[PDB]
């Protein structure tokens, strides 16, 4: 799980950070 | 940490989160942003017109915790869109190092 859980993050933070800037 | 533990904690934060906005509609004053859960962390109450500047979660592994996320709270007590698209405005990029 140690780049399963970083990629989990990916996700979030893709769909999380909106501002495309 | 693993990721089903990661998971876990996101859960308890989201759990939190609901208690903070049933308790605020529960105390109502104003017209301020109302607190919400972005699958990540609970936005607390922004004052209209300024920026909301949370602390980067520390239950979150992989982020910068002493960095901080931001959201725009506009005066009329809604959180801003993105321009040009229907999706909440947010900056992440001082919590991850991919961004
Ligand atoms: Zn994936």
């Amino acid at each position: 799980q140690d780049l399963r859980r970083r990629f989990f993050l990916h996700h979030l933070i893709a769909e999380w950070h909106t501002a495309e800037i | 940490m693993t990721k089903e533990e990661q998971i876990f904690l996101l859960h308890r934060a989201q759990a939190q989160c609901e208690k903070r906005l049933k308790e605020v509609l529960q105390r109502p004053a104003g017209r301020p942003c109302l607190p919400e859960w972005d699958h990540i962390l609970c936005w607390p109450l922004g004052a209209p017109g300024e920026v909301v500047a949370v602390p980067c979660p520390d239950y979150i592994y992989d982020f910068n915790h002493k960095g901080h996320a931001y959201r725009r709270c506009d005066r009329n007590g809604s959180w801003e869109l993105v321009p040009g698209h229907n999706r909440t405005w947010a900056n992440y990029s001082e919590c991850v190092k991919f961004l």
